[PDB]
RNA sequence: CUCCUCAUGGUCAGACUAUGUAGGGAAUUUUUGGAAU
C-alpha cells in the first residue's frame, strides 16, 4: 500500500528487469533495468529491448532515456 | 515575447484559420483571447460546402495556424511588449548644451 | 463569451457531434453548462434530448450563436 | 451642454446639438486668438471652457468624472463633500483615501486612478542673459 | 470656513468674488433644477 | 541518483538516435544540446523511417513532446 | 536575474536553431503533425514554438486513383501554433 | 558608390554630406560643389566643422532631437554661427527656418554680439578636486584665493543674478562663494575624495580623489562608480558601470538609434540591467561596446557614436580597474581583461587569433589548420607560411607585421629579498625582473577598430585567488628591453599564503604571463 | 495539488480499465496526488480468454493519466 | 474554483449520467465529485457503444476521461442564474 | 476578454467583491496535442 514513486525506487535498488506498457500502443512494449528516474517519470533504462508482440521478437537498444508520457504501466519480469 | 499579444493586435483583421481537425475558417477577428480563443464575425467556415455564421468562437488549442493578410505590418506589430517592459522599468553638469 | 450568456448556442465537440443548448455559465477551462441541451449527429436525424449538461473545455472545438434566449 | 442636460422639448435639443458640434471649435478658436494677443485673464478661463466643451463638465465637478472606470456614487460623494482638490491629490495611503472619501469600498481603485491623474512637481529658475534678454 | 484654523498658502492669481470656483453650490442646484 | 538529465548531459557531444512515439521517424545525429523541458537539437542528422535511411537532414530540432526515447549509438 | 537566465538558456539550447533562423533570416523547413511541411523564413518565435513565418511554401502529399502526387502552395504571411510542430530543420 | 544612397540624390544635382561617410565619396561631393557640378549640398549639423565656402546658405530646422533630453531642442547660436560662416557673395544670403518662439532669440543674438557666461558652477566639484590633488590649494582660504582666478569670478560680479547670488557686494560675493566651495568640500569628503581636519586647516587626498582627478573623470561619474562597484562583481556589471557616466552626455540620439538598439539587442553578447532606463545614453553606450566586441556591420550613424564612446572610455576603464585595486579586490583581473578588449576589439574567450589585425572567419580557420592557439606561435612563424595564410593587401600585411613585432613575448621573473624571514603586517619589497623580446623603437599600439592612437603599458599584479584579494599592483611603461621594478607591499596574515603574479598588458590580449609562488608568513 | 480520496478503495480488489481497451484486475495498494496507482496481485485480462498474473506479490504501478476508470469488485 | 464545478458539487446525491472519452455511458447516483472532476458513482447501469448494458456497484472515473455529464433538472433553478 | 496567483482596500466569521506599471494561463484532470493513416 505504497506510493508509486517508492515502488519505482525499489525497482531501482533491486535492479530487476522492468517491462513498460506504453500509451495507446499494444503492439510494442519496452523492457530493461531502471538505473534512474526523475520527477517527470522519465527513466534511464539499461539493456533495453523493444518487444513487438505481433513467440515474441525484439530489438536490443542498449541504454535509453524513455519519456514518462509514454508510460502506461510499469512492471517487473 | 508572447505571440498571443501579437494576435491580440489583430482585431478587425480578415484571416483564414486552418485548424488541427483540418477545418478552414474565414472571417474578421473581433478579438482573440490570451488562450488564443478567437472570436470572429462574418465567418464562412468549411469543415473537411461552406456554412455562413454571424459569430464563431474557437478554442485556442484547436487552432492549427492563422493565415494573415499580406498587407499586415509585421515589423510594427512584433515590437510592442519589449517597449512596454521598458516603460514598466522606467547633479550639476546637466547642460552639455549652452545658451 | 459573457455576451453569449443565456443565448441558445451550438457547440461542436471534438468527436464531431453537435450539441445545442442555452449557455448558462462558463469557467476558465471553458467548461460550459448547457440547459435544455439536445444532440444532433449527422446534420433532422439522430436528435436526442439530453437536458442539463456540462461540457468539458478540453473537448469543445467551437461555439456559434444559434437562437435568442428563452 | 457643459452640465450634461438632455431635454424633452427637442427644439432646444436640436440647437444644443449644433452647439455640441461647433462649440469646442469656436471656444478653441477664441482661446488661440487670446493666446496670440497675449492676454492673461481670458486665456486661462477660455482654456478651462475649451476643456469643458471637450470633456463636458465644470470645474466644480471633480476631474474623476472624465475617467471611464470611476464609479458614479464616488463622484457624487466628492461633489457633495466640499473639499479642495489638492488635498485629495496629496493623499497617499489607499485605506486613508477610502476613509477620506468616507466609502471604504473602491478606495484602492480611487488611489490607483489618482496616480493616473497628472501631478507635477514643477520648479523654475529664471536668470538674465543680459539686461534686455531673460532666460 | 473656520475663523481660527490653519491653512497652507501659495503664490498665485486670485479669483473673482463670484467665480466658478467660489460658486460650486450653484452647479449642483443648476443641474438639480432639471434633476437627475 | 543518476537522473535522466545527467545521463543526457553526458550524452551531449555524442552520436545518438531518437525514436519518436510515431516510430514513423527516427533521427540519428550528434546531440548538440537539450533544454530543461527536454527539447532536442541534433547536428548532421539522418532520418530513418521504417528502419531505412530516408535522407540526411542536418541541423535539426525535435519537439520534446514527440520523443518516445533517446538511445546512444 | 531570472529573465537573464531564461534568455541565455534559450540561446545555448536547442532553441538556438530558431534564434539563428530569425537573426540570419534563413529558411527553415518544419515537419508538422498534419503531415504537411512548411519551408519559410522565421519572422518571430515563442517558447511554445508559435511562429510568424514569411514566404511560406507548404508541401504535402495526396493520394488519388493513381500514383501519389505532391501538392504545394505559397502563403506569404503565416502564423503557426506551437503544438503542430513535429520538427524544425535548419539546412543550407 | 560608397555611402550606399549617395548615388541617386547626387545624380540629380543635390549632394549629401554627413559625418562618418566614406572619405573619398565625401571628397567627390565637395569637388562637385567647388566645380559647380552640384549646385546644392545637404550637410548634417555635426559637419559644420567642414567648411565648404558657399555663395548662399539655407538652414532647415532649428530643432535637433536628443534622446537624453527626450524632446527636440533648438540649436546653439554657436552652431548657427559656424553655419553662417560658409556663405559669402554676389551678396551673402542666409536663410534660417525657425519657430516663432526661437525667432526673437536667433534674430537678436546673431546680429548683436553673444553675451558670454561661465558654467563652472556646474563642474566646481571636479575642478576643486583637481586643485586639491595638485596640492596647490592646501586649505579653504587657498581655494577661495584660487577662485579669484576664474572668468566665473568677474562674471558673478558683473551679473550676480544669473548665478543666483542675491547679495551684490564684496562681502556678498565672498559669502556666496565660500558657501559654494564649502558644499563642494562636503561632497568630496563624503565621497572619500579628501579629508579635512582642524589644526589654518588641513586637507588631505585619498586614493579615490587621486585617480579621479588625475584621469580627469568627473566627480559624479566617480561617485557612481563607487556606489556600484564592490567585491565579487562581474564583467557585465563592470561594463554597465562603465556605461553609466556623465562623459556620454555628448553622444546624440534621434529615436532611430534607440529603436535600432532594441532591434540590435538580439545579436549582442550581453543584456542591460533591468532596473535602469533604456532611453538613457548609458544603454546605447552599452550596446555600442557590445557591437565593438562583436564586429557587427553598423550603420554609419552608429559608427560616429562608437568613435565618441571610444574617445571617452580609456580613462574611464583605467579608473574602473584602478578603483577596484584601491578597494583591494583580486577581481581587477576581469577589469584588466575588459580594458584589453576595449583597446583591441575582441572577447577573451571567443578567440585570441582575432586579436591580430584584420582577421576574419576564413583566415582564422587557416590558423586552426596549422593548429595555432596563442599569438606567440605567430612570432615563430616564417614568411612563406604567412604568405599562404594571408592573401590581402600590403598596408594590412604591414600593420600585422608591426603588431607581431611590438607585441612582446616578455618573461616574468621575481627576486624576493628574504624567503626565510617573513613577518606579518610589514612592508615587503619584491624586485620583479621583466624582460622583453625586442626593444621598442616606439610604443605605438596598432588596432583597426580603435582609430585613435595608444601607447602600450603594463600592469604587475600580486594576489591570492581563493580569497579574491589583490595584494599589490603597479603600472609600468617599458621603454627599455629589460628592467626591474620593486613592489612595496604589505604581507598577509600568518601561515601559508598563495601569491600569484600576473603581467597583464593594457592593450594586447592573451599576453597574460603568470607565475605562482607561496610563502609562509609568521 | 489535490489528492484523490481513494482511501475508501484501499486494500480492495478493483478492475481498472485503461487506454487502448486494456483491462487489469488487482488490489489497490498505493496512490499519490498524480492518481498514479500501485496494484498488487495484478492480473492482465487479454483480449480473448486468458489472463496472466503479471505481479502476484511484486505489484505494479499504473499511470493515473493512463487510468480510464476503476471498478470496485468488493463493497 | 469553477462555477460549473460548484454546480457539479451540488449534483452530489442525485442521479447523473456520464459519457467518457471512450463513449461508454454510466448512469447512477453520484457519491462524490472532486475539484478535478473525478467522480465516485453508485449502482451504475452502463451502456457501451456496441449497445451492451451491464450493472456495477461502485465505479470511480477520472475527471480527464469524462466527455460530459448530464445532471438532474432540479438544479437549474439557482443560484447560477446570476 | 477570461481564470489563477500575488498585492491590496473593504466587509463577514478562511471566504467574497472592486483596483493593480504586478507574475502567470508547454511535464499526468482541461489552452501548447497520442496524433496520423
Amino acid at each position: 500500500m505504497v506510493p508509486p514513486i517508492n515502488c519505482i525506487f525499489n525497482f531501482l535498488q533491486q535492479q530487476t528487469p522492468v517491462t513498460i506498457w506504453l500509451f495507446e500502443q499494444i503492439g510494442i512494449r519496452i523492457k530493461g533495468k531502471i538505473v534512474g528516474f526523475d520527477e517527470f517519470m522519465n527513466v534511464v533504462i539499461d539493456e533495453a529491448v523493444e518487444i513487438p508482440v505481433n513467440v515474441e521478437k525484439g530489438t536490443p537498444l542498449g541504454k535509453i532515456l524513455l519519456k514518462g508520457d509514454n508510460i502506461t504501466l510499469i512492471t517487473s519480469a | 515575447m508572447k505571440l498571443v499579444n501579437f494576435l491580440k493586435k489583430l482585431r478587425n483583421e480578415q484571416v483564414t484559420i486552418e485548424l488541427k481537425n483540418g477545418t478552414t475558417v474565414w472571417g474578421t477577428l473581433q478579438s482573440v483571447s490570451p488562450q488564443m480563443n478567437a472570436i470572429l464575425t462574418d465567418v464562412k467556415l468549411t469543415l473537411p460546402n461552406i456554412a455562413s455564421l454571424q459569430y464563431i468562437n474557437i478554442r485556442g488549442n484547436t487552432i492549427r495556424q492563422i493565415i494573415l493578410p499580406d498587407s499586415l505590418n509585421l515589423d510594427s506589430l512584433l515590437v510592442d511588449q519589449k517597449q512596454l517592459n521598458s516603460l514598466r522599468r522606467s547633479a550639476n553638469k546637466r547642460p552639455r548644451r549652452g545658451l | 463569451l459573457a455576451n453569449l450568456i443565456d443565448y441558445k448556442l451550438r457547440v461542436l465537440t471534438q468527436d464531431g457531434r453537435v450539441y445545442i443548448g442555452q449557455l448558462m455559465a462558463f469557467d476558465k477551462h471553458m467548461n460550459l453548462v448547457l440547459n435544455e441541451c439536445i444532440e444532433e449527429r449527422v446534420p433532422k436525424v439522430e436528435k436526442r434530448v439530453l437536458g442539463l449538461t456540462i461540457l468539458r473545455g478540453e473537448q469543445i472545438l467551437s461555439t456559434v450563436v444559434e437562437d435568442k434566449p428563452l | 451642454y457643459f452640465s450634461q442636460l438632455k431635454f424633452e422639448g427637442f427644439a432646444l435639443n436640436s440647437d444644443i446639438v449644433f452647439i455640441h458640434q461647433n462649440a469646442g471649435r469656436l471656444l478653441r478658436a477664441m482661446f488661440e486668438i487670446c493666446l496670440k494677443r497675449g492676454w492673461g485673464h481670458p486665456t486661462r478661463m477660455l482654456l478651462n471652457l475649451c476643456k469643458s466643451a471637450t470633456t463636458k463638465m465644470w470645474p466644480t465637478n471633480c476631474p474623476l468624472r472624465q475617467f471611464k472606470t470611476c464609479p458614479v456614487e464616488v463622484i457624487k460623494r466628492l461633489e457633495a463633500s466640499t473639499v479642495p482638490w489638492g488635498d485629495y491629490l496629496q493623499l497617499e495611503t489607499p485605506a486613508e483615501v477610502g476613509r477620506a472619501i468616507r466609502s471604504e469600498k473602491y478606495g484602492k481603485q480611487v488611489y490607483d486612478l489618482l496616480k493616473r491623474f497628472p501631478k507635477m512637481s514643477v520648479t523654475c529658475n529664471a536668470q538674465p542673459i543680459t539686461r534686455s534678454v531673460m532666460r | 470656513f473656520n475663523q481660527e484654523g490653519d491653512y497652507n498658502f501659495k503664490y498665485g492669481i486670485p479669483l473673482e468674488f463670484y467665480n466658478e470656483m467660489h460658486r460650486p453650490v450653484h452647479f449642483l442646484q443648476f443641474s438639480e433644477l432639471a434633476g437627475d | 541518483p543518476v537522473n535522466p538529465k545527467p545521463f543526457l548531459k553526458g550524452l551531449v557531444n555524442h552520436r545518438v538516435g531518437v525514436k519518436l512515439k510515431f516510430n514513423s521517424t527516427e533521427y540519428r545525429g550528434t546531440l548538440v544540446s537539450t533544454d530543461n523541458y527536454f527539447n532536442l537539437q541534433l547536428n548532421e542528422a539522418e532520418e530513418f523511417v521504417a528502419g531505412v535511411s530516408h535522407g540526411t537532414l542536418g541541423e535539426i530540432f525535435i519537439r520534446c513532446n514527440n520523443v518516445l526515447y533517446i538511445r546512444e549509438l | 536575474e531570472l529573465e537573464e537566465l531564461e534568455e541565455f538558456e534559450f540561446k545555448h539550447g536547442p532553441m538556438s536553431l530558431i534564434n539563428d533562423a530569425m537573426v540570419t533570416r534563413t529558411p527553415v523547413i518544419i515537419s508538422l503533425r498534419n503531415n504537411h511541411k512548411i519551408i519559410a523564413r522565421v519572422k518571430a518565435f515563442d517558447r511554445h514554438c508559435n511562429m510568424v513565418l514569411e514566404n511560406v511554401k507548404e508541401l504535402w502529399t495526396e493520394k488519388k486513383g493513381k500514383n501519389v502526387i505532391n501538392r504545394e502552395r505559397f502563403i506569404s504571411k503565416l502564423f503557426l501554433r506551437g503544438d503542430s510542430v513535429i520538427v524544425v530543420l535548419k539546412t543550407p | 558608390l560608397t555611402d550606399g544612397h549617395l548615388r541617386a540624390p547626387l545624380k540629380h544635382g543635390v549632394g549629401i554630406l554627413y559625418k562618418g561617410m566614406a572619405s573619398n565619396d565625401e571628397r567627390i561631393v565637395k569637388r562637385l560643389y567647388e566645380y559647380g557640378a552640384v549646385s546644392v549640398l545637404l550637410i548634417s549639423k555635426d559637419c559644420s566643422a567642414f567648411a565648404c565656402k558657399t555663395d548662399e546658405v539655407i538652414i532647415l530646422g532649428t530643432n535637433l532631437y536628443d534622446g537624453a533630453e527626450h524632446k527636440y531642442m533648438p540649436y546653439t547660436i554657436n552652431e548657427l554661427l559656424e553655419m553662417v560662416g560658409l556663405a559669402s557673395g554676389m551678396a551673402g544670403k542666409v536663410l534660417i527656418l525657425t519657430s516663432h518662439n526661437m525667432k526673437a532669440y536667433y534674430k537678436k543674438f546673431l546680429i548683436e554680439p553673444l553675451p558670454t557666461e561661465s558654467y563652472l558652477q556646474y563642474i566646481i566639484h571636479d575642478t576643486l578636486n583637481n586643485e586639491i590633488a595638485n596640492s596647490i590649494i592646501q586649505s579653504k582660504q587657498d581655494c577661495v584665493d584660487w577662485f579669484t582666478y576664474s572668468y566665473f569670478y568677474r562674471r558673478i560680479h558683473v551679473n550676480p543674478s544669473y548665478y543666483g547670488v542675491r547679495d551684490t557686494s564684496p562681502h556678498g560675493i565672498s559669502v556666496f562663494l565660500s558657501n559654494l566651495v564649502e558644499t563642494c568640500l562636503n561632497d568630496l569628503v563624503e565621497s572619500s575624495f579628501i579629508e579635512i581636519d582642524d589644526t589654518t586647516e588641513i586637507i588631505s587626498t585619498l586614493s579615490n580623489g587621486l585617480i579621479a582627478s588625475h584621469y580627469g573623470v568627473s566627480f559624479f561619474t566617480i561617485q557612481s562608480f563607487v556606489s556600484s562597484l564592490s567585491n565579487t562583481s562581474t564583467l557585465k556589471n563592470m561594463l554597465y558601470v562603465l556605461s553609466t557616466a556623465v562623459e556620454f552626455e555628448s553622444v546624440p540620439l534621434r529615436k532611430g538609434d534607440r529603436a535600432l538598439l532594441v532591434k540590435l539587442s538580439k545579436r549582442l553578447p550581453l543584456r542591460f540591467p533591468e532596473h535602469t532606463s533604456s532611453g538613457s545614453v548609458s544603454f546605447k553606450v552599452f550596446l555600442l561596446l557590445q557591437a565593438y566586441f562583436s564586429r557587427l556591420e553598423l550603420p554609419v550613424d552608429f559608427q560616429n557614436d562608437l568613435k565618441d564612446i571610444l574617445e571617452k572610455v580609456v580613462p574611464l576603464i583605467n579608473v574602473v580597474v584602478d578603483i577596484l585595486s584601491a578597494n583591494g579586490y583580486l577581481n581587477a583581473t576581469t577589469a584588466m581583461d575588459l580594458a584589453q578588449m576595449l583597446i583591441q576589439g575582441v572577447w577573451d574567450v571567443d578567440n585570441p587569433l582575432r586579436q591580430i589585425p584584420h582577421f576574419n572567419n576564413k583566415i582564422l580557420e587557416k590558423c586552426k589548420e596549422i593548429n595555432v592557439e596563442t599569438v606567440y606561435d605567430i612570432m615563430a612563424l616564417e614568411d612563406e607560411e604567412r604568405d599562404e595564410i594571408l592573401t590581402l593587401t600590403d598596408s594590412q600585411l604591414a600593420q600585422v607585421a608591426a603588431f607581431v613585432n611590438n607585441y612582446p613575448n616578455v618573461e616574468l621573473t621575481y627576486s624576493l629579498n628574504n624567503s626565510d624571514s617573513l613577518i606579518s603586517g610589514v612592508k615587503q619589497k619584491i624586485t620583479i625582473q621583466l624582460t622583453r623580446d625586442v626593444e621598442p623603437e616606439n610604443l605605438q599600439v596598432t588596432s583597426e577598430k580603435y582609430p585613435f592612437d595608444k601607447l602600450e603599458s603594463w600592469w604587475l599584479v600580486l594576489g591570492e585567488v581563493s580569497k579574491k584579494e589583490l595584494y599589490a599592483i603597479k603600472k609600468v611603461t617599458l621603454n627599455k628591453e629589460t628592467q626591474q621594478y620593486e613592489l612595496e607591499f604589505d604581507t598577509p596574515t600568518s601561515g601559508k599564503h598563495n601569491l600569484t603574479i600576473w603581467c597583464v598588458c593594457d592593450s594586447y590580449l592573451d599576453a597574460d604571463k603568470e607565475l605562482s609562488f607561496e610563502i609562509n608568513v609568521k | 495539488v489535490s489528492t484523490p480520496e481513494l482511501k475508501k478503495y484501499m486494500d480492495k480488489k478493483i478492475l481498472l480499465n485503461i487506454n487502448g481497451s486494456r483491462k487489469v484486475a488487482g488490489i489497490l495498494r498505493g496512490y499519490d496526488i498524480f492518481l498514479n496507482v500501485v496494484l498488487d496481485d495484478a492480473m492482465e485480462i487479454n483480449g480473448e480468454d486468458p489472463a496472466n498474473n503479471h505481479q502476484l506479490g511484486l505489484q505494479t504501478v499504473i499511470r493515473g493519466n493512463s487510468i480510464i476508470s476503476l471498478e470496485a469488485l468488493d463493497a | 474554483n469553477g462555477i460549473p464545478v460548484k454546480l457539479l458539487n451540488e449534483a452530489q446525491g442525485h442521479i447523473v449520467s456520464l459519457e467518457l472519452t471512450t463513449g461508454a455511458t454510466y448512469r447512477g447516483k453520484l457519491v462524490e465529485s472532486e475539484d478535478s472532476m473525478n467522480v465516485q458513482l453508485r449502482d451504475v447501469i452502463a451502456t457501451e457503444p456496441q449497445g451492451a448494458v451491464t450493472h456495477m456497484d461502485q465505479i470511480f472515473v477520472r475527471g480527464s476521461q469524462i466527455k460530459f455529464i448530464v445532471v438532474p433538472d432540479l438544479l437549474k433553478n439557482a443560484p447560477l442564474f446570476k
